[PDB]
This record gives C-alpha cells, sequence and structure tokens, in this order.
C-alpha cells in the first residue's frame, strides 16, 4: 500500500528525540533548540561558544560515540543578522546513528576551530574560509583551498556573482596570463520559476 | 590471550579487568567533583556504575565484552579513558549552567 | 562583540604596522626571486598603495581580518605559491585607463 | 558606410567599431598592434601569406570570431581586395630587413604600400595607417630607408589622407635591434663602425608604437599627418650598446671597424639563404644616426608618455643573460649616458 | 537544504577523496617520494570530488 | 578465438588456467543487435477508480521538523540508537 | 531560397547581411550555411484534407513519434483548419 | 621548378615524419582524461599510430586540454605550453576545455582554453567519446600533413 | 559479513620452508609473472581496426544534435522553448516569431557545441520530438567558432542523419 511515499520509521525517531533530550539536559548552557526530522535525522542548535565543548561531549561516550566528522559546512542566509550557519556532520560507528550540531557566526565574529577534537575540521574550515567569509579562531593553519592564488572575494556568499568580477586570459605583450573585469558573451539568463501559487500548506508562514 | 585486537594502533591488554576497574574508579572521582544536579555526573554515574558492576561480575574477558556491547574489551578501555578525559574538561567547562545567550530572533527559522 | 584579535584600535594598528614591515622587507626578495621587471620602490609603493586602501577602516575586527589577509597573502608571496601573474595583477598594466571625469564617461559609455 | 557604433566597456567581448586589416601582423610589431586592437573589442581581419601556424600566435588574442585570417599575395590585387574589402581601417606594416629573391626592397616598401593604398581608395576604408622609418629619405645610403621615402610619397598620392607614422628602432622582446646588438657576443668582440661615438640613436619601445597607431587611428585629427615615434633619450651607439651589454651582464669588448670591412661581413652574411643574420642595409641603417625632426608630431601629441628604455630593457635582454645574472633586478645597472 | 522552490538552495558535497588528501601528510611522514605516490595511489583520490 | 592448438596449449600452460573456455574478446555470444519490440508495463497508480492523488501525495505528507527541546519557552541514561552489533566472519570464505 | 542583392542566399527567417554590414566578411573565404529546404514552401505544396466530421484529430503521424493530438474545428467554410503543430490543413467537403 | 620539387618532397618528408610520431604530453585535467585514457586503452591503442604519451614537455609535441581549466590551473598550463618545444599542436578535447561547457559561468573556470594557449583541433563533446579523440587526432595529422612550410620558404 | 584479507599465518614444516626459500633464491613468481605476461603475448589483440573499423554503439546514444522536420518537410520545432529552459548549461537559445504563415516557428535556434554538456536533455524535453542527438561523433572542428551551431546548421544536419535518426528513434521510442 502507498507504494509512491516513503515508509516511515517511528522506532527510530523516537530514539533520536530521546537522545536528542538526553544532549539538551547534559548540557543545557550551549544547547538552544533540538528538533528531529520526519526522515529521522537529529539536529541540536547550539551557541556559537559551546562548538569545542558540545562536539567533544558528543565524540566522548556519554552513551555517544560520534568519532567521525562527515563534512563540516556553511549555509549563507543574508536574512539572518548571523549569516553564516556552521553546520557539523558527525557519525557514530559504535551505535551506527549521526546527528547534526548546527551554529551560527557573523562575517566579523570568529568561531573556535574543531581540529583539536576531530582533526578532520582543518581542511573543511579552511573551505569554510575560503569560500564563506568566517575565521575559525586557533586553526592550525587558515589559507585559501579551492580558489586562486590571488581570489579577492569569499564566493558562496549569496553576494558573490555566479561569474565573478575578474576572468583571466593570456596576453601577448606582457607574456602573461592577466587577469581582467568579467565581461561575458552570453549573459547567464535568469529565470524566475517559482509559481505564484503555494504547493506545500504545511510550511505555510504566518500572515503575520 | 588474543594475538590482536583486529584493529591497527590498539595493543592486546594483559590486565584488562584491572584496567577496567582503576579507570571506572578514577572516573567516578571525577563526577564526584562535579556538582550533584548536573545531568553529566547522574548519566555519567549510572552508566559506568553499570559497566563497573558488569567488569567486577564476570571473570571471562569474552563474556565481559558480549555483556558490555562496547566491542573487544581493548576499545572498552579506551572509550573509558575517552569519558576520563571528558569528565576532567567538562569541570572545567561547566555545561550544567543555564543557557549562554538566546538566539537571536530568527536565527533558527527556515524556509526564510 | 568579541574581539578577533584586537580589543582596540591601538593594537590593530601595531598588528598593521607589523604587517607593513614585513611586507617592505619582502618586497626586494620578491622582486629577486620572481624575476619581475619592476624595481623595489616600485613594488613598495604598490605596498603602500594597497594599505592606503583600507585606510579608512575605523572597526577593530575588520582592520585585524584585514591584517590576517594580508599575512596569508604575504605568506604566499613569501613562498612560491603566487606565480608572477598572480604578483603583477596588482599592477592593471594589461587593462586601460579609465576616464573618471563626467564628459568622458559620457562620451564613452552609458555606465553612470 | 561600414560604420558601427561601439558598444561595451571596452573588453574582450565589447564591439570596439573598429574594422582593420593588418597587413604584415605575423611579425614583432604586427603582434602588439593586433593585441591592442583585439582587447578593445575591434574585428581584426589579418592577411598572412605565410603558413598557417606561424599566424596561431595570434588567434588567442581576440574573442570568438574578431580574428579573420585570409591569405593574400602582395603580388596580387584582387586578395587586397578582399582583406580590405569590409575594413574601416587599413594598417599596412609589410617590411623584410633583408631582401629576398622574390621581393626586393622596392616591392616590398613601394610596390606593396602602393597596391594597399589605391585598393583601400576604390574599397573605401576610411583609414590608411602606413609605417615607415624615421631615418627614410631619398638620398639615405641605405636602400631600405630610400624605398621606404618612395613608398610614404606613393602611398600619400594614392590615399591622401592617410597617417604616416615614421618610428625609431623599436625595442621590444622580439625587436631585432636590441638581440641583434646581444647577438654580437657570440662572435666576440662587438664591431662597431667609429666604435660607435658617431652615432646617435633614438629608441623606441614597441608597446609604446602599439599604442600610438590604435590612438591614432581612434584619433580624428590624425588623418593626413606623418607622426615620428621616438623614444624618450638620444644615445650615443658605444653607449647604448655598452648598455645593453651591461643588463646583460655579457663582457663588453668593443673593437673599432672600417666601413668597408664592415659592409663586406654584411656582404658575406647576405649569401645566407635563410633569414640573414645581418646585411650591408642592416650595418648602414645601424650607423646612419637617428633624425631628429621636431615639424612632425610624435607620440605626446597622440597621448602617449615614451616609456624610457631602461624601464624595459631588461624585459629584451634578461634572456641573453646567464645562470649567474638571470635573476639580478633591472637597478642594479645604471642608465646608460644620454646625448640630449 | 530545500527552500521550498524548484531550486536547491544550499548543496554541499562530502567528497571522501578531501578527508584521505588531508591525512596525506600524516600518512608520508618517515617515508619516500615514491612511497609518497604509492600512498597517493592508496587512498584513490579524484580530484573532481576533492575540489568540487 | 582463432588460435592454432600450439599456441592454445602454450598460453594455457602459461597462464596456469584455460584460457580457451573464458575469452575477454567477445564473439557469437553477444546479444543481437536489432531486438524485439518492448512492452513497458505501467505503475501501479495507473488506476480509473481510488486513485485520488490526495491519498498517494507523498510531498504534501512531508512536515516541519518536530521540535524536542526549545530554549525559548531516575531517568535511565539513553544512546542514539541500539548498539550495533559484532559482525560475523563470513562462511564462504572467512579468510582470503 | 532567394539571393539578396548582395549576392548573399536569404535564410528561412529572412537573415541576409546589409551591404553596409561588415559582418559579411565573416564568409570572405568560407561559406554560408543555408538550408535550401524552406518549411513554409513544403508546407503550404501539401494538400488539403477533406473530413465529413466537425471536429478531426491530427497527432502528426506515427503516433507518439509525432505531436501532442489536438481537435480541429471544421466549421468554417471560409478558411481551412490549420494543425498548431503539423500545419497541415483540413476543411469540411463542399 | 626543380627547386620547388625538391622543396614539397622535403616538405613532404618533414610533415610524414611529424604527422606519424606525435607524442602527447601526459595532461589530464579532468573526466575526459579518462577518455583519453581509455583511447591509450587496447580497443583503441593510440600506440598503432604513433601517438605516445611522453611526461616531459620538452620531449612531448601535442597537449590535449582534456578537462575544466581553472583560473588556478591556466598559469601552469601557460607554463607546459611554453615550455613544450616547436613544432607544437594543442588539441582541446571536452565542452570544459572547448568553451567552458557546464561551468562556463564559473568564476574559477577559463571560458576556453582558446583564450590561454592557441588551440588547433576542437574535439566536441562532454565527455568525447574515444573514438572522437582519435578522429581528432587524425585530423590533426590531416593538417600537419596540408603543412606548407618549406614550400613557403621557397616562394618568401 | 566480513572477511579478513591477509591474516594468514605461513606453515613452518621444513617442506613449506623449502617451498618458500626456493621462491625467494629462485625467483619462482616472478617467473609466474612472467608466464601470464607471455600468455597475454598470444592472446588475440583487441585493437579494432580505426577508422575503418567502428566502436559498438546503441541507438540511445547522444551525439550532434539535430533538427528534425515532420514527413511534409515542415519543422517540428514549434518555439516551445521548454528544451530552452531544460537545458542544464544554457546552451540553447531560442528566439520565435509568428511566421508569415501564421505558425510559432523558431526565427533563432543556437546550440552552443562548447558549451553543451550532452545530457541528453531536451531530447525527452522536447515534445515534439524536434531536437534530437543524433548518431553523428565526429564532428571535430579546427575552429572554436564552428563548433557555435546555427538554426540552419541544426537543421542541416537533421536533414543529413534523418534517415538513421529516424530508425534510432523507432528503436528506443518504445522504451522512452
Ligand atoms: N623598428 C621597427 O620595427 C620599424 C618598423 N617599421 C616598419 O613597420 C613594420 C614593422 O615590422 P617588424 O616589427 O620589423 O616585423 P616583420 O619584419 O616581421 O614585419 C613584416 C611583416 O609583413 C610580412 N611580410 C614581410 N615581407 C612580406 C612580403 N614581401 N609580402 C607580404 N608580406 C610580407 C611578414 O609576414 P611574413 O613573415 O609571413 O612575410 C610580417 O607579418 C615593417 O613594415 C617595417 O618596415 C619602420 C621603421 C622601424
Ligand atoms: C607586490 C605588491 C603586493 C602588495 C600587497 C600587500 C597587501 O596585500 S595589503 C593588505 C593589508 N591591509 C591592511 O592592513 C588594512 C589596514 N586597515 C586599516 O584600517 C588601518 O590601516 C588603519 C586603521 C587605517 C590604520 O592605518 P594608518 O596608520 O592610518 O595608515
Ligand atoms: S567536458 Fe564533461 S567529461 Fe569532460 S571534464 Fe568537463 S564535465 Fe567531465
Ligand atoms: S522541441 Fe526543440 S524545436 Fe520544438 S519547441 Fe522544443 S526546443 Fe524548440
Ligand atoms: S543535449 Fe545539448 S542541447 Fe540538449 S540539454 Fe544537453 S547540452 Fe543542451
Amino acid at each position: 500500500t502507498r507504494p509512491t511515499i516513503r515508509p516511515r520509521n517511528d522506532v527510530v525517531h523516537k530514539q533520536l528525540s530521546a537522545f536528542g533530550q538526553y544532549v539538551a539536559e547534559i548540557l543545557p548552557k550551549y544547547v538552544q533548540q533540538v528538533q528531529v526530522s520526519c526522515f529521522n535525522e537529529l539536529e541540536i542548535f547550539i551557541h556559537p561558544d559551546g562548538v569545542i565543548p558540545v562536539l567533544t561531549f558528543l565524540r566522548d561516550h556519554t552513551n555517544a560515540q560520534f568519532k567521525s566528522l562527515a563534512d563540516l559546512t556553511a549555509v549563507d542566509v543574508p536574512t539572518r543578522q548571523n549569516r553564516f550557519e556552521i553546520v557539523y556532520n558527525l557519525l557514530s560507528l559504535r551505535f551506527n546513528s549521526r546527528i547534526r550540531v548546527k551554529t551560527y557566526t557573523d562575517e566579523l565574529t570568529p568561531i573556535e576551530s574543531s581540529v583539536t577534537v576531530y582533526k578532520a575540521a582543518n581542511w573543511y574550515e579552511r573551505e569554510i574560509w575560503d569560500m564563506f567569509g568566517v575565521f575559525f579562531a586557533n586553526h592550525p593553519d587558515l589559507r585559501r583551498i579551492l580558489t586562486d592564488y590571488g581570489f579577492e572575494g569569499h564566493p558562496f556568499r549569496k553576494d558573490f556573482p555566479l561569474s565573478g568580477y575578474v576572468e583571466l586570459r593570456y596576453d601577448d605583450e606582457v607574456k602573461r596570463v592577466v587577469a581582467e573585469p568579467v565581461e561575458l558573451a552570453q549573459e547567464f539568463r535568469k529565470f524566475d520559476l517559482n509559481s505564484p501559487w503555494e504547493a506545500f500548506p504545511a510550511y505555510r508562514q504566518p500572515p503575520e | 590471550l588474543k594475538k590482536t585486537t583486529g584493529l591497527v594502533g590498539l595493543a592486546v591488554c594483559e590486565t584488562p579487568h584491572e584496567r577496567l576497574k582503576i579507570l571506572y574508579t578514577k572516573i567516578l572521582d571525577v563526577l564526584g567533583q562535579i556538582p550533584k544536579n548536573a545531568a553529566y555526573r547522574k548519566y555519567t554515574e549510572q552508566i559506568t556504575n553499570e559497566k563497573l558492576g558488569m567488569v567486577k561480575a564476570e571473570p571471562d574477558v569474552k563474556k565481559l565484552e558480549e555483556q558490555l556491547q562496547g566491542g573487544q574489551i581493548e576499545e572498552v578501555i579506551l572509550q573509558a579513558e575517552n569519558e576520563l578525559s571528558l569528565a576532567r574538561k567538562m569541570l572545567r567547562w561547566k555545561p550544567w549552567e543555564p543557557l549562554v545567550e538566546e538566539p537571536p530572533a530568527n536565527q533558527w527559522k527556515w524556509p526564510i | 562583540v568579541k574581539p578577533i584579535f584586537s580589543r582596540d584600535m591601538n593594537e590593530a594598528k601595531r598588528r598593521v604596522r607589523e604587517l607593513y614591515r614585513a611586507w617592505y622587507r619582502e618586497v626586494p626578495n620578491t622582486v629577486h626571486l620572481f624575476q619581475l621587471d619592476i624595481s623595489v620602490k616600485q613594488g613598495r609603493d604598490k605596498v603602500r598603495e594597497m594599505f592606503m586602501k583600507n585606510a579608512h577602516v575605523t572597526d577593530p575586527r575588520v582592520v585585524d581580518l584585514l591584517v590576517i589577509k594580508g599575512k596569508m597573502e604575504l605568506e604566499e608571496t613569501i613562498n612560491v605559491w603566487k606565480q608572477r601573474t598572480h604578483i603583477m595583477r596588482f599592477f592593471h598594466e594589461t587593462e586601460a585607463p579609465r576616464p573618471t571625469d563626467f564628459l568622458s564617461k559620457f562620451y564613452v559609455g552609458h555606465d553612470p | 558606410h561600414h560604420a558601427l557604433i561601439p558598444h561595451g566597456k571596452g573588453g574582450r567581448s565589447s564591439v570596439s567599431g573598429i574594422v582593420a586589416t593588418v597587413f604584415g601582423a605575423t611579425g614583432f610589431l604586427g603582434r602588439y598592434v593586433v593585441n591592442h586592437l583585439g582587447r578593445m573589442g575591434s574585428q581584426v581581419i589579418v592577411p598572412y601569406r605565410c603558413e598557417p601556424y606561424d599566424t596561431m600566435h595570434l588567434r588567442p588574442m581576440g574573442d570568438l570570431g574578431q580574428i579573420i585570417f585570409m591569405e593574400w599575395n602582395g603580388k596580387d590585387k584582387d586578395s587586397i581586395r578582399k582583406v580590405v574589402e569590409h575594413s574601416n581601417v587599413v594598417i599596412n606594416l609589410v617590411g623584410r630587413e633583408w631582401e629576398t629573391k622574390n621581393f626586393d626592397f622596392e616591392d616590398v616598401f613601394v610596390k606593396i604600400p602602393h597596391a594597399i593604398a589605391q585598393v583601400s581608395k576604390e574599397a573605401g576604408v576610411e583609414k590608411l595607417i602606413h609605417i615607415s622609418h624615421l631615418n627614410a629619405d631619398i638620398k639615405s645610403p641605405s636602400r631600405y630607408l630610400r624605398s621606404k621615402a618612395v613608398g610614404e610619397k606613393e602611398v600619400r598620392a594614392a590615399f591622401p589622407e592617410a597617417t604616416i607614422i615614421k618610428p625609431s628602432d623599436i625595442f621590444g622582446r622580439e625587436d631585432r635591434f636590441l638581440n641583434y646588438f646581444a647577438s654580437m657576443r657570440w662572435f666576440g668582440g662587438v664591431p662597431l663602425i667609429s666604435l660607435g661615438k658617431e652615432t646617435v640613436k633614438q629608441p623606441v619601445y614597441i608597446v609604446d608604437v602599439s599604442k600610438g597607431i590604435i590612438n591614432a587611428i581612434k584619433d580624428p585629427d590624425a588623418k593626413g599627418k606623418t607622426f615620428a615615434f621616438v623614444g624618450p633619450n638620444r644615445y650615443l651607439l658605444f653607449d647604448l650598446v655598452q648598455y645593453i651589454f651591461a643588463v646583460a651582464y655579457r663582457p663588453f669588448l668593443p673593437y673599432p671597424l672600417p666601413h668597408f670591412a664592415y659592409r663586406w661581413v654584411g656582404r658575406l652574411f647576405e649569401v645566407s639563404p635563410f633569414e640573414p643574420w645581418t646585411t650591408r642595409d642592416k650595418v648602414e641603417r645601424v650607423h646612419m644616426s637617428d633624425m631628429t625632426l621636431p615639424h612632425l608630431p610624435g607620440l605626446e601629441d597622440l597621448g602617449i608618455q615614451a616609456t624610457p628604455l631602461e624601464l624595459k630593457a631588461i624585459e629584451v635582454l634578461r634572456r641573453h643573460r646567464t645562470y649567474r645574472w638571470l635573476t639580478s633586478e633591472m637597478e642594479d645597472v645604471k642608465p646608460a649616458k644620454t646625448v640630449n | 537544504v530545500s527552500d521550498g522552490s524548484s531550486r536547491p538552495y544550499r548543496c554541499k558535497i562530502k567528497a571522501p577523496g578531501f578527508a584521505h588528501l588531508a591525512g596525506l601528510d600524516k600518512m608520508s611522514k618517515g617515508h619516500m617520494l615514491a612511497d609518497v605516490v604509492a600512498i597517493i595511489g592508496t587512498q584513490d583520490i579524484v580530484f573532481g570530488e576533492v575540489d568540487r | 578465438a582463432s588460435a592454432t592448438r600450439v599456441i592454445q596449449l602454450l598460453r594455457n600452460w602459461a597462464s596456469g588456467r584455460d584460457l580457451q573456455a573464458k575469452l575477454q574478446l567477445r564473439y557469437q555470444e553477444i546479444s543481437k543487435r536489432t531486438q524485439p519490440p518492448p512492452k513497458l508495463p505501467v505503475g501501479p497508480s495507473h488506476k480509473l477508480s481510488n486513485n485520488y492523488y490526495c491519498t498517494r501525495d507523498g510531498r504534501r505528507e512531508a512536515m516541519p521538523p518536530s521540535i524536542v527541546m526549545s530554549s525559548q519557552k531516575e531517568k535511565k541514561a539513553v544512546t542514539p540508537a541500539p548498539p550495533i552489533k559484532r559482525w560475523e566472519l563470513s562462511k564462504d570464505q572467512p579468510y582470503l | 531560397v532567394r539571393t539578396s542583392p548582395t549576392g548573399e542566399k536569404v535564410t528561412h527567417t529572412g537573415q541576409a547581411y546589409d551591404d553596409g554590414d561588415y559582418r559579411r566578411v565573416r564568409f570572405s573565404d568560407r561559406q554560408k550555411e543555408v538550408n535550401e529546404n524552406f518549411a513554409i514552401d513544403l508546407i503550404a505544396e501539401q494538400p488539403v484534407s477533406e473530413v465529413g466530421s466537425r471536429v478531426i484529430s491530427c497527432d502528426g503521424g506515427g503516433g507518439a513519434l509525432g505531436h501532442p493530438r489536438v481537435y480541429i474545428n471544421l466549421d468554417k467554410e471560409t478558411k481551412t483548419g490549420t494543425c498548431g503543430y503539423c500545419g497541415l490543413q483540413f476543411r469540411q467537403p463542399h | 621548378s626543380r627547386g620547388e620539387y625538391v622543396v614539397a618532397k622535403l616538405d613532404d618528408l618533414v610533415n610524414w615524419a611529424r604527422r606519424s610520431s606525435l607524442w602527447p604530453m601526459t595532461f589530464g585535467l579532468a573526466c575526459c582524461a579518462v577518455e583519453m585514457m581509455h583511447m591509450a586503452a587496447p580497443r583503441y591503442d593510440m600506440d598503432r599510430f604513433g601517438v605516445v604519451f611522453r611526461a616531459s614537455p620538452r620531449q612531448s609535441d601535442v597537449m590535449i586540454v582534456a578537462g575544466t581549466l581553472t583560473n588556478k590551473m591556466a598559469p601552469a598550463l601557460r607554463k607546459v605550453y611554453d615550455q613544450m618545444p616547436e613544432p607544437r599542436y594543442v588539441v582541446s578535447m571536452g565542452s570544459c576545455a572547448n568553451g567552458g561547457g557546464y561551468y562556463h559561468y564559473s568564476y574559477s573556470v577559463v571560458r576556453g582554453c582558446d583564450r590561454i594557449v592557441p588551440v588547433d583541433i576542437y574535439v566536441p563533446g562532454c565527455p568525447p567519446t574515444a573514438e572522437a579523440l582519435l578522429y581528432g587526432i587524425l585530423q590533426l595529422q590531416r593538417k600537419i600533413k596540408r603543412e606548407k612550410r618549406l614550400r613557403i620558404w621557397y616562394r618568401r | 559479513t566480513y572477511k579478513f584479507v591477509n591474516m594468514r599465518e605461513p606453515s613452518m614444516d621444513m617442506k613449506s620452508v623449502t617451498d618458500r626459500a626456493a621462491q625467494t633464491l629462485l625467483w619462482t613468481e616472478l617467473v609466474r609473472g612472467l608466464g601470464m605476461t607471455l600468455s597475454y603475448l598470444f592472446r588475440e589483440p583487441a585493437t579494432i581496426n580505426y577508422p575503418f573499423e567502428k566502436g559498438p554503439l546503441s541507438p540511445r546514444f547522444r551525439g550532434e544534435h539535430a533538427l528534425r522536420r515532420y514527413p511534409s518537410g515542415e519543422e517540428r520545432c514549434i518555439a516551445c522553448k521548454l528544451c530552452e529552459a531544460v537545458c542544464p548549461a544554457q546552451a540553447i537559445t531560442i528566439e520565435a516569431e509568428p511566421r508569415a504563415d501564421g505558425s510559432r516557428r523558431t526565427t533563432r535556434y543556437d546550440i552552443d557545441m562548447t558549451k553543451c554538456i550532452y545530457c541528453g536533455f531536451c531530447q525527452e524535453a522536447c515534445p515534439v520530438d524536434a531536437i534530437v542527438e543524433g548518431p553523428n561523433f565526429e564532428f571535430s572542428t579546427e575552429t572554436h567558432e564552428e563548433l557555435l551551431y546555427n538554426k540552419e546548421k541544426l537543421l542541416n544536419n537533421g536533414d543529413k542523419w534523418e534517415a538513421e535518426i529516424a530508425a534510432n528513434i523507432q528503436a528506443d521510442y518504445l522504451y522512452r
């Protein structure tokens, strides 16, 4: 029955909710909100100061042994004052479960490096600094990865144009590859695809 | 006596029961310093006391590993050491205290 | 507000002066290693111009982050991570001069 | 008729409004002229008489479609008509410092330019730019400059409103002027007629010449005017060659040679079937002091300030340095004495 | 991350090669250049994944 | 293949296996390039009754995540999930 | 496929380079690629089908290999019904 | 003229030597390199045609720009092209190399390798099939066969 | 569930020791590898004689884009621009105007074969089967501009390859 729709597993939902309450109780100082998605994923929202403490708690077995940092990334939502949402994805092989811890930052506010806790966050935090503008304090070596050696802007920032501000070409006069202002021969055609009609009534925001 | 733990970098412990007893006792000692009503202390003590009782009750390494469900006993001792370090850092962090600051008005609202 | 490295503007100015010293001494080594055809005075003038571009900053955190970016660029130049193309990009040799007077902009194009 | 409104911000993808046929673009000056034209966004039509491989270096200079290569023959007027048919500007840079069996100095500096100018006038091209050495004169010892003066007269005849640019020795990376002096190290001492004391030269940077040509195309007043392109400073040949060897960090051994002996040596090198290392005309032109022509307008009129030889010498002459002196800075060698 | 539109708001790809190349330095300690080539081979890094 | 018996014997002996039985090169065993036209089956939702999309609308059955704890307004210790069971050595070939 | 005054072959779109235009240089020693077959002429050549029903359906031929099926009203005597996709024309007899 | 005949025959010999022995350099940026390896694989072995991959730029004759050329990699590509002795030919493989392809509007992509280095043959596709790359290489060989360096020398 | 690679202990009996000593001193395993290489020497090579021999391809192959026509000769395109919309690389530029007949036809249809990723979209997306990636793969060019196709070029390709394109579509139309 209901072949198209995805099957739901309530057992995992209850287990994740219970463990989320467990974490919230153990560290009330930093955890602000814990929610479990209906696809059975647990998210704990933390104050920026609690990254190292909460991550160290999660890695060490207080009935939780998340000893693998799946990925670390940021989501830039310009509307929010803290435009960057730092996201940590952890994996516990002992309990075969994954949880996500999320924190916020601004362009000018540093966030502590997690290289001490996990040691896989060196390159992830460097990428976060390179694309987004977040600075991670006490990082062993914070420098650019994935961008050109002289790149000035921070891409992935929702302000940076997709094509950028500069372009590279070889110039015979200087016998060198020289940057120049971007001049697209075919401007990227912006398509307005959003429909005027609401698709999901469940997520309807309050009229306010 | 198992020839190898099977995981590189982890060595067979000749005296597993003694090591586990010492580590759990130290963890309980550190937990004692933590305030009584702190959830960390209550839960960690609950887990530790269960583990220590299991370790004392069972004299066989394989039976103890089956009972603990923490993998090979060397992994259990490693987890105990990790717990001890956490407990020690917890004392400094004092996570049991109230929330440092509530988030901005709509810092966790999605969709925007 | 949480300070990045400096709690007040004077400390950030001290860091900025240290960075300027580092670049000023590095400039001749850059000309030698990268086999650049610019003179040392020309490169140091470019360094001053880059420092002067952000001379309007009045917030300590912005100044600290700028010093961090400058230190990263200096590390790139001290190593050979940046090529001669990257070093000479600061001098926009290929780009033609862009008139700034109203009449020239009016003649050339529709740009404001 | 063929008028295009300029559009864009002057980049690679922009339309400058300049449609040009650069004759002799597969050469030292043609490369820079084509690069400057392409960067603006102008359409460049390149007539090439050589193999397409030799024109490959110019392919990246322009955006897609801007650079069109069409094979042309100097002797055949119809190819000139085909190349210049749709151009609003034509630049003639066809010149060989050495005479060849098929084409002598007369053909390259007189017949070719005259045919180009006549076909351009017939086609309707608005503007024509022609290049003739500053030292060009009908009574000059060198056949090269004599033919250059005759060609200037003929081009003015065929195209009355034609800009003629008279450049001095143009020093650049691919130059045959600084490299020529530097290459003399291989032969031991540097042979100089009278030791170079009696000769004064005013070299011009290649980039300055190309920018002057482009500004002349842009400038409305340039029509029917002869410009003289000369460098900021005048040097004695001895001082200039000594500075060349100093910047190259190669030992300098100047030895005076009689003019007839130098002419005989030039005849010896003319024998080479391939590009001659030097020619009697080359020796004569090198010895001839650069003329001073205050009447003609110069680079300053076109808005370009001439770059001094000191600034750009290292670019040309660093390659001639050995491993020991490859990394030496430009400032190590002081500027040469200037006869100004 | 989806904003309810037809286009994803954010897509972050976790490439296995990223962390392996990060650990390459730790793995290489105490080895020679050929050992470094072998270690690069062992972690099976395709740099399209690493750089994205 | 077209190998002579002598070459087949030499190759098989050198390999230590019978190469002829499993040949890397492909011969008449491959499927014919032209195939009979297919008749692909329809899916579960191809019905003329009792098929209202409201019943089978998966996307509209998604809901905003449930909030277990919110800061803005004995118990047994719990784990993220039941501890993983140890793997069992394969019967077919425990050791390679 | 008519030829313009310049000698260029005008495309089905009607595109031909004016004598003033400098872009004709691109074909100087190369050719301008023009499809001789013009859709308008060929669609005109097809005979008009006469059907005895007020509404008819055109699928473009070949069923699923053609175009979406559309129904055409043929009531108007003055003008033949034309398929939006195929371009074929139909009219009621008499 | 007898001189013209001698020049034409010597040019034929030189062009035959250069096209028969085409040594691409071991330069692969992106997914298109895999199709290049499959071209080197037994099915379409390029060694039959005389195309042998040689690592050193100075010992190579052709550069195949297989994969996207980022703004970071462009100076290295130009350096490798310059260090390659002449005659040197460049083949651009894949949409990414030809004009930027899927990442044309990216900040970190050069919209074509033609901007950095001159290109002789463009092989379309994303990824171009190994047969397509072999066709492009043979087309480059024919282009070399059509070269007239010595004839032009004689006529000049 | 899990298997142990390695994790085997050599026998210490004198015969096994002598065998391993012979392997070390007498290089047996290297000889086995040499024999494998020799056997490959005597196996038939897998090289195909391109261009004379061409590698297998299926009817669903995605190659050079082509614009098809109806059997009448009318162009199938109805200027939907949905095929432009679905193009992942924005390689299709379409402009349309009512034609003299009054039909919805494309004044401009351009596919940049240098921005195309040959995804196969717009063959699935296009409603009337107008745009099809045909069998051709050997359309290499000596200039970048040759690869910026035009409506005329695409229609010429469709006319050139219609015989093969129709047969392939017939082969795979039921699977779609
Ligand atoms: N210092 C200077 O450079 C000075 C410049 N000039 C003039 O300006 C130009 C500068 O060129 P330069 O920098 O010397 O480089 P080149 O000597 O390479 O210039 C010659 C150019 O014209 C072509 N060409 C040469 N001979 C013929 C011919 N017989 N028929 C057709 N085309 C021919 C060459 O192509 P190809 O190799 O295929 O023949 C090349 O593109 C020359 O015309 C020169 O006389 C004047 C005074 C000084
Ligand atoms: S063109 Fe296609 S196959 Fe080639 S590198 Fe780019 S994405 Fe990969
Ligand atoms: S199927 Fe092709 S021709 Fe027809 S409307 Fe769509 S893109 Fe245009
Ligand atoms: S197959 Fe070609 S035209 Fe169609 S969507 Fe892909 S890139 Fe665009």
